């Protein structure tokens, strides 16, 4: 029709002829094309869909129905590829399952759908609910799954994928992370997994963590990774800190005797996810007592106004168990390190003999022997092997394992649901903290808003963070009522005012 | 009458219907008077009540600091000041609502500004968000309670923004400098809007404090901020392939 | 005999700035500096002048002068130190 129009009519009439042409062949038959429009997307007939797309592009009300049809089918396609995921390799599967769906649909939209932005935006809207497959009356495991997937690749592995392999893998991982709707949930979970990868040194490489953090900063601004970047900064400068303290020992008037040279991992308490959850008054050993005071005295020389909080539940080390036929070397945590000094003091030892030795809580004291009885390093001399008030035991000399080095590993690198629920509650506490900020700031602008307008824009303002529950928001008003900050209107509870 | 109020302040509950009718009787008698209908109510009941509650809350405030630090003394003050919003509302004529509340503050927060301002500094530097709100409402009513917490927050932000804009790596100095001040502004605007009611007097302190950290000139040099922000605008408006979509740039 | 060699240790650091306290000397600014705390008879109990700077932190004059030998940076904020008053 254009080729007919080129050779006959004026150029100003080129558009009107073909617009009225589409007005009478695809606008009148718009419902006829809409009939198989659902079918043409479910079957994913590529070349047929493009011809449908080209005609529907010219229609002023022909494209959004096709946009919805693709969105539902991508939603239908995305759900199928995520339901059958195995329980064993779920974090590896879930990211790759989304990328397989996302990769072919980007390949679909860019190639045969002419790369339309609305169709691309349809994929963004459709896949957002796909990755956030929250089962009813449950919690979405996607932020934990992406945390596990990133942590699985970031650990040093027996398979040992190459350094360049992670970077291309992590780049596609960001695309999945762009649709998570729970970025704050991932932040707390990734911070804990970054901790277990940093104190214990269980990381693939130092620069891999920097690359991983920097890619996160490119995805969610700077305030999302500021705590994580502060973790990387402290863990990187800590190498210089130990050398700097080693100069202080040589800078002292008298030589100081202690164990090995310190490998201290001083971290900023403000941004690190580590928290003094245990309140046990764990005393340091007398052999180790002067070791701490020298570093404390040094820290007041090269720093000021600091007053370290001595974390102990993540403090580890070694001990020479000189009681066997040949010397053995074992990595030991400091909770189980101090109780071994009782063995050197006296082979006979009861539970109450450790009470006046470490001054720790009964749960952490139980966990020390529970980490010693299962490894048969010690032998519970009582008739019953369970926990009891007496707990008389000695040193089990029968341990003669062929390994010259073995850690006493507790449940580190595992995820106990108690603290995860606390972390999830902590995330919800952070959710409540930010929700109150938006509420007062919205009231700081107009001072009078209805309930629906106040509710809706907070969803929009916090969309990049999470999806705040309406009941969670309604609690925040009640807190500001209790703190005499917000005031709902007496004439109508819909409206709100200022205190 | 105060003895049944002092006992009411002591934990027990007397007949509030009997009490309220008696106190309302002191003003209902003068209902036929053309001028000063509360004159008999004030000169017979209110002045002895304010004097009695003046000597009791001064006694009570001194009785609390002996076994309580500022972190929990402020909690109990709002506990008493919330009871006073209830106690006088059902025991007195409504025209004496403010003066009993105002005098209650005059013996618990206004007579202990030296103790509060001494512990005001330690609240800000440890960022106790829960206990900072209690200090704000106490010092809001006092005519000279607010202008000290303004200085402490300003000298804390000025001591905090300087920390975040220090020892910057020369690799990405403009982006590090801009995003450091933004998060210090971003965190404290969230902190003021949540905890300190988003008060206007505190935003001026934050604005003035952030002026010092941005214009923190190096010794024997010039302020590097006006050049650094120019280089930050270059680092994102340039034709660069490091992502930086059009929505992200705006 | 059990003997401990390795002590892999982590300690969180925070800020402990109590009001009107010499951050380096770990005492009140109005008192004598820790160098002048010992052998007080040698000192005249006046040279511990309350220093000031653009960092708006107060110490004795013996603190920063001893601190400047090691590094030219203020301890509380990691920026270069100046003198503004006496
Ligand atoms: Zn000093
Ligand atoms: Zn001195
Ligand atoms: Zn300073």
């Amino acid at each position: 029709e254009e080729i007919r129009c080129r050779k006959y009519l004026h150029p100003s009439s080129y558009t009107k002829v073909i617009h009225e042409c589409q007005q009478r062949m695809v606008a009148d038959h718009l419902q006829f094309l809409h009939a198989e429009c659902h079918n043409i997307i479910r079957q994913e007939k590529k070349n047929d869909m493009a011809n449908m797309y080209v005609l529907l592009r010219a229609v002023s009300t022909g494209l959004p129905h096709m946009i919805q049809e693709l969105q539902n089918h991508i939603h239908d396609e995305g759900l199928r590829a995520t339901s059958n995921l195995t329980q064993e390799n779920m974090p590896t599967l879930f990211v790759e399952s989304v990328l397989e769906v996302h990769g072919k649909f980007v390949q679909l939209i860019n190639t045969v759908l002419n790369g339309d932005q609305h169709f691309m935006s349809a994929l963004d809207k459709a896949l957002t609910s796909v990755v956030n497959y929250r089962e009813p009356k449950s919690v979405c495991k996607a932020p934990e799954l992406l945390a596990k997937y990133c942590d699985n690749l970031l650990k040093k592995s027996a398979k040992g994928m190459t350094e360049n392999e992670v970077e291309d893998r992590l780049t596609s991982f960001i695309t999945v992370f762009k649709y998570i709707d729970d970025k704050d949930v991932f932040q707390k979970f990734y911070a804990r997994m970054l901790a277990k990868r940093l104190i214990h040194g269980l990381s693939m490489s130092m620069d891999s963590e920097e690359a991983m953090i920097n890619k996160l900063k490119q995805a969610c601004g700077y305030e999302f990774t500021s705590k994580l970047h502060r973790m990387y900064t402290d863990m990187s400068v800590s190498a210089d800190l130990n050398n700097k303290f080693n100069n202080f020992i040589k800078n002292q008037d008298t030589v100081i005797d202690l164990g090995i040279s310190f490998q201290i991992y001083v971290l900023q308490a403000g941004a690190w996810p580590l928290t003094q959850a245990p309140s046990s008054t764990f005393a340091i050993p007398q052999e180790l007592e002067k070791s701490v005071q020298m570093f404390e005295l040094f820290y007041s020389q090269h720093f000021s106004g600091r007053k370290l909080t001595w974390l102990h539940y993540l403090c580890t080390g070694e001990v020479k168990m000189n009681y066997l036929g040949k010397p053995y070397v074992a990595m030991v945590t400091t909770y189980q390190m101090a109780v071994l000094l009782a063995f050197n003091n006296s082979e006979t030892v009861s539970y109450k003999e450790l009470q006046d030795s470490t001054q720790m809580n009964e749960k952490e004291l139980t966990k020390t022997i529970k980490s010693l009885l299962d490894v048969k390093m010690i032998n519970h001399d009582s008739e019953k092997e369970d926990i009891d008030a007496e707990s008389s035991f000695s040193l089990n000399m029968n341990f003669s394992s062929k390994r010259t080095k073995f850690k006493i590993t507790t449940s580190m690198q595992k995820d106990t649901p108690q603290e995860m629920e606390q972390t999830r509650s902590a995330v919800d506490e952070d959710r409540k903290m930010y929700l109150q900020a938006a509420i007062v700031r919205i009231m700081k602008a107009r001072k009078v808003l209805r309930h629906n307008a106040l509710i809706q824009e907070v969803i929009s303002q916090s969309r990049a963070r999470f999806n705040p529950s309406i009941s969670m928001i309604k609690k925040c008003i009640e807190v500001l009522i209790d703190k005499q900050y917000i005031e709902r209107s007496q004439a109508s509870a819909d409206e709100y005012s200022y205190v | 009458l105060l003895r049944e109020i002092k006992n009411d302040r002591g934990g027990e509950d007397p007949n509030q219907k009997v009490i309220h009718g008696v106190i309302n009787s002191f003003v209902h008698v003068e209902q036929y008077k053309k001028k000063f209908p509360l004159k008999f109510y004030q000169e017979i009941f209110e002045s002895p009540f304010l004097t009695e509650t003046g000597e009791y809350y001064k006694q009570e405030a001194s009785n609390l600091l002996q076994e309580s630090n500022c972190s929990q003394y402020m909690e109990k003050v709002l506990g008493r000041l919330k009871d006073e919003e209830i106690r006088c509302r059902k025991y007195l004529h409504p025209s004496s609502y403010t003066k009993v509340i105002h005098e209650c503050q005059q013996r618990m927060v206004a007579d202990h500004l030296q103790f509060l301002h001494a512990e005001c500094h330690n609240i800000i530097r440890q960022e106790k968000k829960n206990d900072m709100a209690n200090m704000y409402v106490l010092l809001r009513a006092v005519s000279t309670g607010l202008p000290h917490m303004i200085q402490e927050l300003q000298n804390h932000i000025h001591d905090e923004g300087l920390r975040a804009t220090s020892n910057l790596t020369q690799e990405n100095m403009p982006t590090l400098f801009v995003e450091s001040v933004l998060e210090v502004h971003g965190k404290f605007v969230q902190l003021i809007n949540t905890v300190l009611n988003g008060d206007q007097h505190f935003m001026s302190a934050l604005d003035k404090a952030l002026t010092s950290v941005v214009n923190y000139r190096e010794p024997k040099s010039v302020c590097k901020a006006p050049e650094l922000l120019a280089k930050y605008c270059d680092n994102l408006l340039k034709k660069s392939a490091k992502g930086m979509t059009e929505n992200e740039v705006e | 005999r059990f003997e401990v060699k390795k002590w892999n240790a982590v300690a969180l650091w925070a800020w402990d700035i109590v009001v009107d306290n010499c951050a380096i000397c770990r005492n009140h600014i109005m008192d004598l500096c820790i160098e002048c705390q010992a052998n007080q008879a040698s000192a005249t109990s006046e040279e511990c002048t309350v220093a000031w700077g653009v960092c708006n932190h107060a110490f004795h004059f013996h603190c920063i002068s001893r601190w400047l030998k090691t590094r030219q940076v203020c301890p509380l904020d990691n920026r270069e130190w100046e003198f503004q008053k006496y």
